[PDB]
């Protein structure tokens, strides 16, 4: 009913589009600031946009497969062995996100809170340590289950797979939930809270290029909140209340629809939706 | 440049002995390491390589599993824990720097060696000994079980001559290029698996042995050896 | 009184050297080179892209092997590659991290650097201590080093900001001959083949022929607009190519003591910061600071192509004397290796 | 009295400058021009080399 | 890749190893180019914060390398430095107009687009002494000064006379006139009024180094 092919398809389309041009136009960018200094955003937003772009392909691909297979996950997915790399997937494309996001805005924070700080004593090997740490940490969370015995169940759609959340019993059965939830509310806490220093900060220092960047945490600031809060804090509220919740099947997938929008929105947020970038993409059309 | 070894003596079979290398005069640091050993009577038998940083090592597989090679860079000093040691381990060890890059020349210096006392491509050098006169030319071959000529065009063979009583000394690195402080008078020349190296006008420093090294690929395996004899 | 009719017999002789190079320009090198066929499109590609360097590079100078070279970059760093296998032989810290220029010997045993500390530093690359070692501090310029070349292991001809050019004994450390004749700084200096005579191009716009046995100058060469940034030999010897602030190449001839042809286009606005000849001398290569490098027909004054892969001023280039690559240095510090495909 | 003995110099070196032998222009054009035809075929940036005969592969 | 090849491209790795702790460590100070006229003072600056003259000072465990160089084609060398300073003497009306033009050519240097300048009109004291006297008149040297009027968003000192306030602010204006006339916010310059016996100039660089700095992750931040 309220699921069909086209709604995937198309997220998936525009999410690749949006991100590769993105990459591209951080190509340019980066040789041309990596002269002036080490660059430390660009690395982390290329970082963002690159999983970004794994994201929508990898969980666009399976999912068009499964639609044209009409769901028959027991016909063509008896071993399992589709929806483990389903779940995995899945948990890593919107855990690594958030936790880029978080280290984005407190590294920005130090740039500048403390920009001589951020100059001479941050170096470009703790920014790919960083980019390193946090997508090794996703990994690390998006393998707990297969480490922990446990495996991700098909969802009530049969379109996508992911943690268990119907009729959970054992007490690691909604750890799992939970530590997803608490990592990606923690990472939007961190993220509203750094990017808030660096707005509140920059306002005061101004009274050039300020109100730029202002308008751009607000925009990073609301996205990551308005996409995200209603998975996020679903999957708290099953983790809690069991089977007890009012999470229905499309209350879900629609919380799923919009975190997707995040990964979407985010070349657009953090790059493409700015005034040098649009004054490029202008002149390449007419050209 | 000067490389002292200390530690030798006689040992039990079967047990432990530490031997070590005091390196002055040049940039240790810089330089890999090798140990060579020459057993009474017979000819060079590379043991072990240490490169530079420690970043690399070899063993031979008649030492592998049983000998330790380090290295103390701040100290200078180069060791080789022995252990398991056989009535096969009795000879004299050298310490022997190289260092590698564009045009280098490995195996440049070797020590004095240690006396140590316990109570894979083929180099081929057929003639043992040689009797030579001073002021004639002599010739000395070589053969390899294996093409050393790699696809960069490189040959990689060393020459290396003993005089009585010292440590050997390298005279042509990669097949064809004399070393620093030998005389013109040494050339070597080769394609393939075979090789010569021409003394032209014999004097009586040049009266020693002469063995022919590969250093194409890992295990380092040096000739029989060729004697020139008066 | 003896000082105005002194100047005036000046202005005279220069109507003299005008005149005299009026009566022998009969024909022009465009007239001369219209008949033969254009060398066409040259495509190179990026067959090298050399890393390590974390600042600015100012001087590139390959070898006589063709295969290895040395960089000079401001972070204090006189790095040796081999360019075939991009390893790094050697790597050299300055005193002074201000470097503008390198040289590297022919024999291959020394390479030299000098730049703000009015000191060309020589290096002996060939130690038995293992490690690369400063041998002489060429002191006595008043002025930063702006180039200089090794005519041998003992001899080697360094231009200073002064307004002088030198040429020094190594062994001594003493200034053999010293040339004087350049009213602004001297910016770049190219050996001939035989190593008997050298250009040397200044902030004035002028381009001066030195005689290094007799220590004068021999012949002068003006045409250029702003200051001069970089001059190179024809290879047999006869003829030599200035780049400069006006954004143009022009070729002058020695023996008839004039400009034969200019390299311009109207597109083309930027300064130019380093020149070089193919082998057969066909092709110009010349740097920009538009991130470019355009590839001259040197008979034809046509651009024959442009190799665009730096992303700051191409401060550098060279071609090796076997002519088989180009190298281009830039202010990204990166050095890439070019040459075409059939 | 410095200038007057810059001056002295400046004209003694403009004499030799204009003593010098000077060819026909096409006279050195020609010699370009033949030097670049002898040595066209030496020139591998001219004439590209085969991918085999390539250093930089 | 033979066996010698390995041991050659291990010793390129170590050499990289090397280059790129260098350059950490070269990131860990702050780069200033020091300028100024024979009259300007900036020795003294040097001396009290504390052939190329090189001082390093700390401020905040922050560390300072200053070069004093003793120019079209060598100041290219300074492309990346953090802030050029740029000392003048303010009590010398003959030589303003020098230093001006030196300001304009340093300012619109085509190498120096994205380089801040750190002013400092050095010699304060004698510039109020010297118009509480009344001997020399700016309007001399230059003619606008007559018709013109201290701001009245102008906060000066306190116990500062207002012809002295008023010079101060038409000397500062001069040179700031010259940074605003081109460049579209890609540097900025920073005038400071200092004398011969001020002990802040150290903390002034280090808190204008910081807008400096700050300034360029902006660019970085949005010009994406
Ligand atoms: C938990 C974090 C998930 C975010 C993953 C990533 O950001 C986006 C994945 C999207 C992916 C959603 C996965 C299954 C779709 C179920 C909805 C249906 O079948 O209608 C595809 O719709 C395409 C892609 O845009």
């Amino acid at each position: 009913n309220r699921l069909s092919v086209f709604f995937s398809v198309i997220f998936m389309t525009v999410g690749i589009l949006s991100n590769s041009l993105a990459i591209a136009i951080l190509m340019k960018a980066y040789q041309r600031f990596r002269q002036k200094s080490k660059a430390s955003f660009l690395l982390l937003a290329s970082g963002l946009v690159i999983t970004d772009f794994f994201g929508h392909l990898i969980n666009g691909a399976i999912a068009v497969f499964v639609y044209a297979s009409d769901k028959e996950w027991i016909r063509f997915d008896q071993s399992n062995v589709l929806c483990s790399i389903f779940g995995i997937c899945m948990v890593f494309s919107g855990l690594c996100p958030l936790l880029l996001g978080s280290v984005m805005a407190i590294e920005r924070c130090i740039g500048v809170t403390k920009p001589i700080f951020h100059s001479t004593k941050i170096t470009s090997k703790h920014v790919k340590m960083m980019l390193s740490g946090v997508c090794l940490f996703a990994v690390f969370i998006a393998l707990l289950p297969i480490l922990g015995h446990r495996d991700y169940k098909i969802q009530a759609s049969r379109t996508w797979c992911f943690y268990n959340t119907e009729d959970i019993k054992d007490w690691e059965d909604r750890f799992y939930l939970l530590l997803f939830s608490f990592l990606g509310l923690l990472a939007l806490g961190v993220s509203l809270l750094c990017n808030a220093i660096t707005g509140i900060t920059l306002l005061r220092v101004k009274f050039s290029h300020h109100l730029e960047m202002v308008i751009q945490l607000l925009a990073i600031m609301c996205v990551s909140c308005i996409c995200w809060s209603p998975f996020l804090v679903t999957m708290a509220n099953i983790g809690i209340n069991g089977n007890h919740s009012l999470e229905t099947c499309e209350t879900t997938l629609f919380a799923l629809r919009m975190a997707t929008w995040n990964q979407i929105l985010d070349p657009w947020v953090y790059i493409l939706l700015r005034k040098a970038v649009l004054k490029n993409l202008y002149k390449l059309a007419s050209q | 440049v000067q490389l002292v070894e200390s530690g030798g003596g006689l040992v039990q079979p079967g047990g432990s002995r530490k031997l070590s290398c005091s390196a002055s005069g040049f940039a240790f640091s810089s330089f890999g390491m090798h140990w060579v050993r020459q057993a009474p009577e017979k000819g060079l038998e590379w043991v072990a390589y240490i490169s530079s940083g420690s970043g690399t090592i070899y063993y031979a597989d008649t030492v592998k599993g049983r000998f330790t090679i380090s290295r103390d860079d701040p100290k200078n000093t180069l060791f080789l824990q022995m252990t398991s040691l056989r009535s096969e381990d009795t000879a004299m060890y050298y310490c022997v720097r190289s260092i590698y890059y564009y045009g280098s020349s490995p195996f440049d210096f070797w020590g004095q060696g240690t006396t140590l006392t316990v109570s894979d491509i083929v180099m081929t050098q057929a003639t043992s000994s040689v009797p030579v006169t001073p002021g004639e030319s002599v010739s000395i071959s070589c053969r390899s079980s294996k093409s050393l000529l790699h696809s960069n065009g490189n040959t990689y063979l060393y020459w290396f001559l003993q005089r009585p009583g010292q440590s050997p000394q390298l005279l042509i690195y990669r097949m064809s290029n004399l070393a620093s402080g030998v005389p013109d008078r040494f050339s070597g020349s080769g394609s393939g698996t075979a090789f010569t190296l021409t003394i032209s006008r014999l004097e009586a420093e040049d009266v020693g042995v002469y063995y022919c090294m590969q250093h194409l690929e890992y295990p380092l395996t040096f000739g029989a050896g060729t004697k020139l004899e008066l | 009184s003896e000082l105005d009719q002194l100047r005036q017999e000046a202005e005279q002789l220069k109507n003299q050297i005008r005149d005299a190079r009026k009566a022998c320009a009969d024909a022009t090198l465009s007239q001369i080179t219209n008949n033969i066929d254009p060398v066409g499109r040259i495509q190179m590609r990026t067959r090298r892209t050399l890393r390590g360097h974390l600042a600015k590079i100012y001087a590139m100078h390959w070898g006589t092997d063709s295969r290895l070279l040395v960089s000079a970059s401001q972070d204090g760093k006189l790095i040796i590659w081999d360019s075939y296998t991009t390893n790094k032989v050697h790597a050299i810290p300055l005193r002074s991290s201000w470097v503008m220029t390198c040289a590297y010997a022919p024999s291959g045993n020394y390479v030299a650097c000098g730049g703000l500390d009015n000191i060309c530093s020589i290096y002996n690359l060939k130690t038995r201590e293992g490690n690369v070692r400063v041998s002489r501090e060429l002191a006595g310029h008043t002025g930063y080093l702006s180039c200089c070349r090794f005519l041998d292991d003992n001899q080697i001809v360094t231009s200073s900001g002064d307004t002088t050019c030198a040429l020094w004994d190594i062994e001594t450390g003493q200034q053999t001959t010293t040339f004087t004749g350049h009213t602004g700084d001297v910016m770049s200096l190219s050996l001939a083949p035989d190593t008997r005579l050298f250009v040397s191009g200044a902030c004035d716009a002028s381009a001066k022929l030195w005689d290094v046995r007799e220590g004068m100058c021999r012949q002068t060469f003006t045409g250029h607009e702003s200051d001069i940034n970089a001059i190179c030999f024809f290879p047999n010897g006869n003829a030599f190519a200035t780049g400069s602030d006006d954004a143009t190449c022009r070729l002058f001839d020695l023996r008839a003591d004039q400009e034969l042809m200019t390299y311009s286009h109207d597109n083309i606005i930027c300064g130019i910061t380093s020149v070089s000849f193919s082998k057969s001398g066909r092709l110009l290569l010349a740097g920009y600071d538009d991130f470019n490098c355009n590839v001259w027909d040197a008979l034809k004054a046509d651009r024959a192509g442009v190799l665009a892969g730096h992303d700051n001023r191409v401060s550098c280039l060279g071609v090796t004397d076997d002519g088989m690559a180009v190298a281009t240095g830039s202010w990204d510090s990166f050095l890439k290796i070019w040459n075409g495909s059939s | 009295t410095a200038s007057i003995a810059q001056a002295r110099k400046l004209v003694e070196q403009l004499k030799m400058e204009a003593n010098i032998d000077r060819i026909k222009v096409s006279k050195a054009a020609a010699d370009l021009m033949a030097y670049c035809e002898a040595h066209a075929k030496e020139d591998p940036l001219l004439t590209p080399v085969p991918a085999s005969e390539n250093p930089f592969r | 890749v033979s066996a010698e090849d390995k041991a050659a491209a291990e010793r390129s790795k170590m050499i990289d190893k090397n280059l790129r702790e260098d350059g950490e460590k070269a990131r860990r100070t702050l780069r200033l180019l020091l300028l100024g006229a024979d009259n300007s003072g900036k020795s003294t600056i040097v001396k009290q914060m504390r052939g190329i003259f090189e001082t390093k000072f700390q401020v905040d465990k922050v560390n300072f390398h200053m070069f004093d160089v003793g120019r079209r084609k060598w100041i290219q060398c300074f492309n990346d430095v953090t802030a050029i300073i740029f000392v003048v003497d303010s009590s010398d009306y003959n030589r303003l107009q020098e230093a001006l033009n030196d300001f304009k050519s340093i300012w619109n240097n085509r190498w120096l687009r994205t380089i801040s300048v750190i002013l400092f009109l050095n010699k304060q004291d004698l510039l109020a002494e010297k118009v509480l006297a009344g001997k020399s008149k700016i309007e001399d040297y230059f003619p606008e000064f007559a018709r013109y009027t201290t701001p009245e968003d102008a906060t000066p000192e306190p116990g500062e006379d207002p012809r002295v306030t008023r010079a101060k602010y038409f000397i500062r204006k001069e040179f700031v006139d010259i940074s605003t006339a081109s460049g579209d916010g890609r540097h900025i310059c920073y005038p400071h009024f200092t004398c011969a016996v001020d002990t802040e100039n150290a903390r002034r660089i280090f808190n204008d180094c910081k807008d400096i700095i700050l300034q360029m992750n902006l660019r970085e931040y949005n010009l994406v």
